[PDB]
């Protein structure tokens, strides 16, 4: 549950994110993909080198949806009721590989918001980032 | 895979009472039905519809025993389980692209067949070792992954 | 989230535990403990030999709070709070052994109910006990 | 090991520059407060209450120091982590019951402490070949658990 001083932890960090938020997705999956090799099964059919634009193009939609996520942060659910239905139906990604990208969207925050990037922020992310996954993959079955 | 010899043995045993073919379409069927997102890979198969038409397909009984029919070789190299799999492990990373965490589904589906097969016989002790074999095979999969 | 076909399959299985529920508790604890012994870390006070006292009372209490939950099915938050608030201040149990408790239950109701295990009850039962443990967990921070 | 020769230069050539002393007791602080049921093995610590009360808690930073410490010299011994961790091992099963989970923990705050301190240096192939050593260590404790 994100208490009110959770929202407003993740309100303010993702704020100094702002424009930033395309490319802290795009190397969080970066991240992802090197320290958690098995979740590049998911992209067989993606060009998964340093710079490319398909990681970087779905990392700037990943980052959009969390965007998006913040700003309905108390009516989740139905905020990112397409993109459950499209993880539980199409893309069918193992539950385990969303802790993984939330531990790497930490990691990425961390090394651009030193300030921000408090212990108290550090546990709001978290919380945020698991509720996000949750809701994802709350269809599955 | 750390199975002293008792537990290799009350491996062994019970395996010799598995009708292989059944037990790798029951399995596949209800890795199917219980985590459903583990069809992905199973699209070819036709109807996956219903738990029903899961487990009718004639395809998921075919993969079933295939999958379980290697898992049955594996039983015979319990000490060189790695080097057993290894061209299966690179086989589901690079062509298969098959998440690791699916072997460890289906062995975790596979333990609650055994135990659905034998009743009182899956004794605590005899799940212990069979737990121990499915981490090990699984481990031994995923192994090559790059 | 439960659907309704689930409750009736939890309800059905559950059903036919009936009287033996807290055998099988005692049953599922001793199955955990020899299979992840990473588990006992929460009971060195406990003798956990087989068929003690302890572990009876303990399997029993466990298949108790179960009970509950089946009755209460369409509440579990607020049927198991007492417990979830128990677990998440006091007992402090990770995560992680929920599940690996859960798989025991299911391996322990599978021994038993040849005839009433079938895939669709298989799969009620896994969310169900994902359920439970999720209720158990939702006051942890 | 686990790690390639690229990853072991990366690995040494961060820590030379870590004050182990205060990467520690923010690493268990940040534990403490991220995952707060990990206080559990706390109890005699004092004031755990707030994030600003367990980050200036002295036992923390303590504790802190102790921990990393060990942690720096199994850096020295990535060969052989097994070999080096055996004692602790032991002791943490069989004296403090504290669940491995916790270590798993453990390595993915230390590794969020490293990116926060060290910034764009922090890069993904070296956080790459931290995961593996936190991994590695975790393993390694673990290793004597019955
Ligand atoms: C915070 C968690 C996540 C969020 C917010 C998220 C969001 C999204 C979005 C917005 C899309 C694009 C949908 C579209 O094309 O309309 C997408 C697609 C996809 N996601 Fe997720 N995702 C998450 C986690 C994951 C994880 C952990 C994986 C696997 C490791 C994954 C695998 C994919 C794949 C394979 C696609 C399709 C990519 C393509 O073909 O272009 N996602 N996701
Ligand atoms: C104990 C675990 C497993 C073993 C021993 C195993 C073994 C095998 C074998 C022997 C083959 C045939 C390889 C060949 O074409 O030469 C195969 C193929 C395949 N396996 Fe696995 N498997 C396991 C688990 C899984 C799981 C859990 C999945 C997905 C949920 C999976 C997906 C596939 C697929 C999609 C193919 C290709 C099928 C085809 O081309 O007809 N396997 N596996
Ligand atoms: C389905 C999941 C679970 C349920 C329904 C459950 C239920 C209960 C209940 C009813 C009690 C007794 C409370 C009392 O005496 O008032 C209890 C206590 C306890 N549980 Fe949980 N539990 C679950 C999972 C776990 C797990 C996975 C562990 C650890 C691996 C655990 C560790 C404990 C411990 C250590 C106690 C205290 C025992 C004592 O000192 O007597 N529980 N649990
Ligand atoms: C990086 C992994 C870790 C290493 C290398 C490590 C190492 C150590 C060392 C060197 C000691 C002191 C031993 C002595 O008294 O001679 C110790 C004690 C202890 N550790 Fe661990 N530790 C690790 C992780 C953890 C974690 C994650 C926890 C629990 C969250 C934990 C709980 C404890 C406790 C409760 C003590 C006893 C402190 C006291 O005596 O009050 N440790 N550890």
């Amino acid at each position: 549950v994100l208490s009110p001083a959770d929202k407003t932890n993740v309100k303010a960090a993702w704020g100094k994110v702002g424009a930033h938020a395309g490319e802290y997705g795009a190397e969080a999956l970066e991240r992802m993909f090197l320290s958690f090799p098995t979740t590049k099964t998911y992209f067989p059919h993606f060009d998964l080198s340093h710079g490319s634009a398909q990681v970087k193009g779905h990392g700037k939609k990943v980052a959009d949806a969390l965007t998006n996520a913040v700003a309905h942060v108390d009516d989740m659910p139905n905020a990112l009721s397409a993109l459950s239905d499209l993880h539980a139906h199409k893309l069918r990604v193992d539950p385990v590989n969303f802790k993984l990208l939330s531990h790497c969207l930490l990691v990425t925050l961390a090394a651009h918001l030193p300030a921000e990037f408090t212990p108290a922020v550090h546990a709001s992310l978290d919380k945020f980032l698991a509720s996000v996954s949750t809701v994802l993959t709350s269809k599955y079955r | 895979a750390h199975l002293t010899p008792e537990e290799k043995s009350a491996v062994t045993a019970l395996w010799g009472k598995v009708n292989v073919d059944e037990v790798g379409g029951e399995a596949l069927g209800r890795l199917l039905v219980v985590y459903p997102w583990t069809q992905r890979f199973f699209e070819s198969f036709g109807d996956l519809s219903t738990p029903d038409a899961v487990m009718g397909n004639p395809k998921v009984k075919a993969h079933g025993k295939k999958v379980l029919g290697a898992f049955s070789d594996g039983l015979a190299h319990l000490d060189n389980l790695k080097g057993t799999f290894a061209t299966l492990s690179e086989l589901h990373c690079d062509k298969l692209h098959v998440d690791p965490e699916n072997f460890r589904l289906l062995g975790n589906v596979l333990v609650c067949v055994l135990a659905h097969h034998f009743g009182k016989e899956f004794t605590p002790p005899v799940q212990a070792a069979y737990q121990k074999v499915v981490a090990g095979v699984a481990n031994a999969l995923a192994h090559k992954y790059h």
